[PDB]
């Protein structure tokens, strides 16, 4: 069977209370009482100071001291011509051709 | 030289730049996880220009920027490698990670610790940064606890929950046991080769290095889920779906077989470390993969999909093909991200209802959700000309030409075909069939935060494969002339499972009763692994 | 793979191994056999920082896949032709190995024809 | 997501799927109406009517309040109790 | 609290034990203590061992975390049984065939890579020819020898 | 606030796969009670689900005649 | 005006979703068709594999003895 | 076996809770709605089969090979709520259930930011400490010496006063806070 | 017929196959009745100071008090030697111990064995 009547009485009782608790927990429409207290901003702040920033430590106190940043010498082709000894490399032989 | 290594710090200070901002606040933010989502794009805008002129030439770098510490013979140095790894996982992380906070706006946005959970995220996304940027071995394990710290963190965020914490804690165990391989590979490269810079060890050519390699090894069983250490994945679905998503797909999970991937000149001089790697990732993907085909937990199947995803990858490992394996990372990144994406699209319509039994009529009823996650399965799977074919049926096509163990070689086919049966187990009950969910139906999924995180991931898994393979320099020699039954084998296998599981699916609508037997019951309880092994060892 | 279960469940005497082959000298049965001639230069390709995998006979079509692959920056698309080109001179030295193989497994089955007309007559 | 439910709504989604049911009437279905002893209902009918609501609401109700709901007014008026309704 | 409600010695005394059930707060005839060996246990009371997992989860606890009620007995490695660690709940299998079928299909697998790698897959070719001496600058020989000439042939 | 429900006597099972499971408990002497609260799990918009190779090939008419399209048209320009 | 929930019915569906969704499953098979006219070869095969079995003994160098 | 109210489940409870917890595990069984529907028809006509069965030996004795039935008829994992016990989603807002007292704790600016609320909360603690001793003087007469049998707490009975041991159950935290 | 669930220690037996739930004697009703009226009587002795608003602090739970009075400060009165408590205290005091102590000291024999010999591989091994 269901319940007896004391403990249908009793839930309908904490039932009321529980449901005024909930019903006092709503806020009023001036509650919250708060205390009295551009557009391409984050491109400036967030990229171009960094960039700066981190630019300049790199070239005048991280390139200053030797091998920090090393990089890797690029890759020379055949038909190449360099930038700094100005030779011309030269290319490769006429190929045994396949079709 | 001043573009590169500049923007390549650029985008790593821009990162730590919201975690000054969120310690340093006195007001309520106006929507910090939009400033924190709008901080990631722009790291992968700012990362995409070393990229290029990586594409254009192929110039990598050192930036060996903050002199640290000296021991006397170990200078470590605050020191960062720009090569094809990082390259090529840096901007894909990103995007992901972009992805996965676009979607998180939507999913988290009942939470009132919003801003923890972001805040969490992001150091977990400078922590893998870290991880994989690294040039020292103490760098990397810096990454390398970083990322198992903010597991624990993020896996318990329901933290009054007892298996949340539970799962924080095995998660932080198994770790922990890869921690122990790490420091091992640590103290050999020390004590044998005076060095934990990479370029010392890649130089020095050391030959008795079966023990660093199964130290590396048995670090990346803990972290990569493979077979032995892999139950903490299955538990690790207990936190939210984007911590599930970003980490557990696609950023955290793959860091132990990046770890071996990073080691490539080691591991191609031994064909003992390489025979162990095929071994345990045959192992892997055969077992995660079977134990995805019993589960009715979707964050479960997902979950068991991208381990057995990362034992093809410690396969493809083991075949001493890792560029190969690292493309499969950054192909697999896209598609599974978006797959527990729209996993979680599926929970969060259906009231947090993880469930595929009391899922079903979301063909129509989801549609974009229907569409993409289809078009994840169908990356999954090596569906042709998606993402997910630009690397994984490379992969088979190297598993088979080469001097192989065979029975390796025939669980990752027998693996193969079970992706195909449980993607269409997942299509079958997810959006298949008829509605079995409860009666008030709040289905939505208008938001452009949740159309725009999956869409940019949907553009990913239809072009990022061809874009990525495409744009890679040649750093091995792709095998390209093979037998007609060799060539076609995993297409082939994968529409065998795909039909044979449709004959599975098929024959639920049968109004027949049959008992379970050992097979239903040995997958359907993980392989019995988490069983004895978690009740027995710390019992003992 | 046919030659897995002919190494297996046949006879192993006449399959050639992997690993230490080929067995025979390179002109036995081969009257003014030519050498094979390098294309690409040694230090063509120790500029060209080619892997050690990649620094085989045919490395030449692969160093102009790559000058290709650079210049044509950003249309990464328009290397195709040096692609198929370097692509078939794969296939060509595959198909040598290839002779390689049958090569080793007609001279063994000579050798078993050869040490069965030896135990048949003598 | 999770819309407010009311008493008026809880009412009328109890009393919608117990006039799906085969076994009861919809013109003497009442909120007062007893199962055993107004609508003359089985023990294992009453059974199947909370697991009926079980997958109505989303919930499941354990089985020493299960077998103590006997109207569908003390059904209503346990789901408000665990979902915390007019607040 | 005071002395007489704290732990004390093993019982030995049927009425001491009956003093100790009223202690701990339980009945007599199923207060049952550690065997006395001396492991120190004292009148401690012997619980099922049964795990916080198979307790009522629907249950109105005092500790809903833990499942447990204010003044009742806590087990002996109450710190132990949490539903963090280690568990007592029954599985639909049994566990000696789930250790029979876990140590039979980690044994057979790991035997068959092992047969497998005793019995390698491989293509029908010959090794992948080098030029240069099979590479041997390349490859790190030194400049100063001259290694034996490594000469390939058309086929 | 309010929301109204629907009417209760539209979710007859005349029609879904209900009538089968009536029909098979007939042949026996048995009957189903639960068929309207079932009913509308497999009527209105939630009817005719497609099939595997129905949820597949989604999208594949217009992709097709992009497919058509865009080749005629790199076909036509080539010359 | 948002997205009403429903009861034991079909929901209401945007009709930007529903078109996104289908321009994206017709993107997929645009970009699968198109990629396998251009290319047919990375699915079916790159260059034809002979057959070791037809070889003469003159190209492999077999004198019959 | 473990009841507040009452110390044992009947043979009739019993029965109910095994029919229950056997369709529970049958659903989990049998996925799609229809094939559940006829089969929850097939094992409510086998419980009707025996209803009517007035021996409570042999009733037992049925009732110990339906046990074994439905051991042996189990799913591995059965179909559990998210909200309920084993769930996904079960304890996940008790990191979110903060109790009332550290109301009483705070800083008077930050209570001066909702002056409604806690004007409207005094009045509930002054409700509550002085219908107290009241409930209390009402529980040390109507419970019985010997402590309470049982953990059913009666009701209030006159008109003005409060049932006794209400408070942090009015109280408690909602479902979602 | 079916198969019996057979237990263990780390998978217990239900409350539904153990024989003792389907025990209908009198000492069933009697032992159920005391620990129902003891449970609420501990119930009532609870709440009761739980849901007193002038106790501002702790309810001390004496349980929880008695359990950590028993895992630490009834440890050494309690202790006994006979053979179990000794044989473990020796097996699991100084075994270990024995074990882990040849095992370095082969260890590093060996290592300094093939040391002395000019044996051991120990080019770049400088820092130590
Ligand atoms: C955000 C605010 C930034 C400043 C804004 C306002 C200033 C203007 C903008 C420009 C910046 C300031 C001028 C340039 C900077 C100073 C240049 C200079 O001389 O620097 C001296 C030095 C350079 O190093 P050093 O080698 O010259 O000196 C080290 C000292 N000895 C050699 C004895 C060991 O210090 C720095 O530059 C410090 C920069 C640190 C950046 C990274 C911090 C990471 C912290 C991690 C801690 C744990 C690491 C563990 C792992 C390490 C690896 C194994
Ligand atoms: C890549 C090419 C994919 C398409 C070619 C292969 C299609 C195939 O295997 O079809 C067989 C089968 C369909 O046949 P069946 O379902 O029996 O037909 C009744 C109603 N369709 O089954 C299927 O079509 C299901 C498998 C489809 C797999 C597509 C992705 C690969
Ligand atoms: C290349 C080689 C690869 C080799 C691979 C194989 C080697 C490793 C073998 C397996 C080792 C790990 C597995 C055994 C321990 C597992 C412990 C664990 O994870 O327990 C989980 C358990 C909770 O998990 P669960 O019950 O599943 O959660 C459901 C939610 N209630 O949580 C708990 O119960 C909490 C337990 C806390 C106390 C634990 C005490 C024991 C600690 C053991 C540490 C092991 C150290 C190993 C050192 C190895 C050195 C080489
Ligand atoms: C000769 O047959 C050896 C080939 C390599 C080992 C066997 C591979 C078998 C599986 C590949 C073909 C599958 C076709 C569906």
């Amino acid at each position: 069977s269901g319940y007896t009547p004391d403990e249908k009485l009793r839930l309908q009782q904490l039932r009321e209370l529980r449901r005024r608790w909930l019903k006092d927990q709503e806020l009023s429409p001036r509650e919250p009482v708060l205390p009295p207290r551009r557009h391409s901003i984050f491109a400036f702040t967030h990229v171009l100071i960094p960039v700066w920033i981190i630019h300049y430590y790199l070239k005048y106190h991280v390139t200053t001291k030797p091998y920090t940043i090393v990089e890797k010498k690029p890759r020379i082709f055949p038909g190449d011509t360099i930038l700094e000894t100005g030779e011309v490399i030269p290319p490769m032989k006429e190929f045994p051709d396949q079709h | 030289m001043n573009l590169f290594s500049s923007l390549t710090l650029v985008t790593l200070i821009l990162l730590t730049m919201p975690i000054a901002a969120i310690n340093f606040n006195t007001h309520k933010f106006t929507n910090y996880p939009l400033y924190v989502k709008t901080t990631i794009s722009c790291a992968f805008i700012t990362s995409m220009i070393p990229t290029m002129m990586f594409i254009h030439t192929g110039q990598e770098m050192i930036i060996s920027n903050w002199h640290w510490l000296t021991i006397q013979t170990l200078k470590l140095s605050l020191s960062f490698k720009m090569d094809f790894f990082s390259m090529m996982f840096v901007p894909v992380a990103l995007f992901v990670t972009w992805s996965i906070m676009e979607f998180s706006m939507w999913y988290m946005h009942s939470d009132p610790n919003i801003n923890q959970f972001f805040k969490y995220l992001l150091l977990f996304l400078i922590t893998m940064l870290i991880l994989v940027t690294a040039n020292n071995l103490f760098q990397l394990f810096i990454g390398w606890e970083g990322v198992g710290i903010m597991s624990f963190l993020l896996i318990g965020w329901w933290y009054g929950r007892t298996d949340a914490n539970t799962a924080a804690l095995q998660a932080i165990l198994y770790n922990r046991i890869g921690d122990i391989g790490f420091i091992l590979a640590m103290a050999w490269f020390l004590i044998n080769l005076n060095t934990w810079d990479l370029q010392q060890i890649f130089m020095l050519n050391p030959n008795d290095s079966n023990l660093p390699l199964m130290g590396l090894i048995l670090a990346a069983t803990g972290k990569s889920a493979q077979f032995g250490l892999h139950p903490w994945l299955p538990s690790a679905m207990e936190g939210p779906t984007p911590v599930s998503a970003l980490l557990h797909s696609s950023t955290m999970v793959v860091a132990g077989i990046f770890l071996l991937i990073r080691f490539y000149p080691l591991t191609e001089n031994n064909k003992f470390g390489q025979s162990i790697m095929l071994c345990l990732g045959a192992m892997t993907t055969l077992f995660t993969a079977m134990c995805a085909l019993t589960q009715n937990d979707i964050k479960k199947i997902i979950a068991f999909s991208t381990s057995s995803q990362l034992g093809l990858m410690m396969v493809t490992i083991g075949i001493n093909q890792p560029h190969l394996a690292f493309l499969h990372i950054c192909t697999h990144a896209f598609f599974k991200a978006m797959l527990f994406m729209c996993s979680g699209s599926i929970i969060h319509s259906l009231n947090d209802e993880q469930d595929i039994r009391k899922m079903g009529g979301l063909f129509k009823a989801m549609p974009f959700t229907t569409t993409a996650l289809i078009i994840g399965s169908l990356a999954l799977t090596g569906m042709p000309f998606l993402t997910g074919f630009y690397s994984k049926d490379l992969i088979i096509e190297s598993a088979n030409t080469s001097y192989t163990n065979a029975w390796a070689l025939l669980m990752t086919l027998v693996a193969t075909s079970f992706t195909a049966i449980y993607s269409t187990r997942i299509i079958f009950f997810a959006l298949l069939g008829q509605p079995r969910f409860p009666t008030l139906i709040n289905i939505n999924e208008n938001n452009p935060f949740l159309i725009n995180s999956i869409k940019r991931l949907l553009i990913g898994s239809l072009f990022a494969g061809f874009i990525i393979s495409n744009n890679i320099p040649p750093m091995t020699i792709p095998q390209m002339t093979m037998p007609h039954y060799l060539k076609m084998t995993a297409l082939t296998v994968t529409i065998l499972g795909f039909i044979l599981a449709l004959e599975i699916s098929n024959t639920t609508h049968y109004l027949k009763f049959n008992y379970p037997s050992n097979t239903f019951k040995f997958s359907n309880l993980l392989g019995y692994y988490p069983t004895i092994m978690h009740r027995l060892t710390p019992y003992m | 793979g046919a030659h897995l279960a002919r190494r297996y469940l046949g006879d192993a005497s006449v399959e050639p191994e992997p690993l230490r082959m080929p067995t025979f000298p390179p002109d036995y049965g081969f009257p003014e056999r030519k050498e094979r001639e390098m294309v690409a230069t040694q230090q063509e390709m120790n500029d060209a920082q080619l892997v050690l995998q990649q620094r085989d006979y045919c490395a030449h079509y692969l160093i102009r896949f790559l000058k290709c692959k650079r210049d044509s920056f950003p249309n990464f698309l328009a290397c195709k032709h040096e692609q198929h080109d370097w692509d078939y001179c794969e296939h060509l030295d595959y198909v040598k190995r290839m002779k390689e193989f049958e090569r080793e497994r007609r001279l063994l089955q000579r050798k078993k024809r050869r040490e069965q007309r030896e135990a048949d007559m003598a | 997501d999770a819309p407010p439910l009311t008493l008026e709504g809880i009412k009328d989604r109890v009393l919608y799927v117990l006039k799906l049911y085969d076994k009861i009437d919809p013109e003497k279905l009442s909120v007062n109406s007893h199962f055993m002893k107004d609508l003359g209902l089985d023990s294992l009918d009453q059974v199947e009517i909370i697991m009926a609501m079980e997958d109505e609401f989303g919930f499941e109700i354990p089985d020493i309040d299960a077998e103590k709901l006997m109207c569908p007014q003390e059904i209503v008026d346990y789901i408000a109790d665990k979902k915390d309704v007019y607040e | 609290i005071t002395k007489d409600m704290l732990p004390g010695p093993y019982p030995k005394t049927p009425e001491e034990r009956a003093a100790a059930a009223k202690k701990y707060n339980m009945r007599v005839e199923d207060y049952e203590p550690y065997p006395d060996d001396g492991m120190g246990y004292g009148d401690y009371p012997k619980l099922p061992d049964r795990s916080q997992q198979e307790r009522d989860p629907w249950y109105d606890w005092d500790h809903p975390d833990l499942r447990l009620n204010w003044g009742e007995p806590m087990h002996w490695d109450l710190d132990m049984y949490i539903r963090n660690r280690v568990d007592t709940s029954p599985t639909p299998v049994n566990w000696n065939l789930m250790c029979k079928h876990l140590f039979g299909f980690v044994a057979f697998m790991l035997f068959m890579f092992w047969v497998g790698e005793t019995y390698p897959t491989y293509q029908p070719v010959g090794p992948k020819q080098y030029p240069y001496n099979n590479l041997y600058l390349e490859r790190g020989g030194d400049p100063n020898k001259e290694p034996e000439p490594v000469v390939h042939y058309e086929i | 606030s309010k929301m109204e429900l629907p009417d209760y006597k539209q979710w007859k099972i005349e029609g879904t796969p209900l009538e089968t499971v009536q029909e098979k408990l007939a042949a026996r002497g048995l009957r189903d009670p639960w068929g309207r609260n079932e009913a509308w799990r497999y009527m209105g918009g939630f009817a005719n689900n497609v099939s595997f190779v129905g949820a597949l090939l989604k999208g594949f008419k217009w992709g097709f005649a992009a497919f058509v399209v865009a080749v005629g048209a790199e076909y036509y320009l080539e010359s | 005006a948002h997205i009403e929930p429903r009861y034991r019915q079909f929901p209401q569906l945007t009709r930007s979703q529903v078109i996104q969704a289908e321009f994206f499953s017709a993107t997929m098979w645009f970009w699968i068709l198109w990629r396998f006219w251009h290319d047919s070869d990375a699915v079916l095969g790159h260059f034809p594999y002979p057959d070791p079995s037809q070889w003469t003994d003159e190209e492999l160098g077999i004198p019959p003895d | 076996a473990f009841l507040p109210s009452a110390a044992y489940l009947t043979h009739q409870q019993k029965v109910l809770q095994l029919y229950k917890r056997a369709l529970r595990h049958l659903e989990s069984r049998c996925v799609h709605r229809d094939k559940y529907r006829y089969f929850a028809c097939l094992l409510r006509a086998r419980f009707d089969e025996h209803k009517n069965e007035k021996d409570m030996v042999k009733a037992t004795q049925l009732l110990r090979e339906a046990e074994k039935e439905f051991w042996h008829g189990q799913h591995p994992q059965p179909y559990i709520f998210p909200e309920s016990p084993g769930g996904t989603s079960y304890e996940r807002y008790e990191c979110y259930k903060v109790p009332e007292w550290c109301l009483d704790d705070w800083h008077p600016s930050e209570k001066a930011m909702y002056p409604d609320y806690f004007a409207k909360r005094e009045q509930w603690k002054k409700l509550r400490r002085e219908s107290w001793e009241r409930e209390v003087k009402q529980l040390q007469e109507e419970t019985p010496v010997g402590g309470p049998r049982t953990e059913a707490l009666p009701p209030a009975r006159k008109q003005g006063d409060l049932p006794p041991l209400w408070w942090h159950i009015v109280t408690r935290p909602r479902e979602r806070p | 017929s079916f198969p019996k669930y057979e237990p263990s220690r780390l998978a217990s037996l239900p409350t539904t196959l153990d024989p003792a739930e389907y025990d209908i004697s009198s000492e069933t009703r009697k032992a159920q009745a005391e620990r129902l009226a003891i449970r609420s009587r501990l119930k009532r002795e609870y709440q009761l100071q739980y849901n007193d608003p002038s106790r501002r602090g702790v309810v001390e739970d004496p349980a929880l008090i008695r359990w950590t009075c028993a895992r630490s400060a009834n440890v050494y009165p309690n202790f006994r030697p006979n053979t179990k408590t000794s044989l473990l205290g020796a097996l699991f005091g100084i075994g270990p111990l024995i074990f882990w102590y040849y095992v370095f000291k082969t260890d590093r024999d060996r290592k300094e064995k093939l040391i002395q010999e000019g044996k051991l591989d120990r080019t770049f091994n400088i820092s130590y």
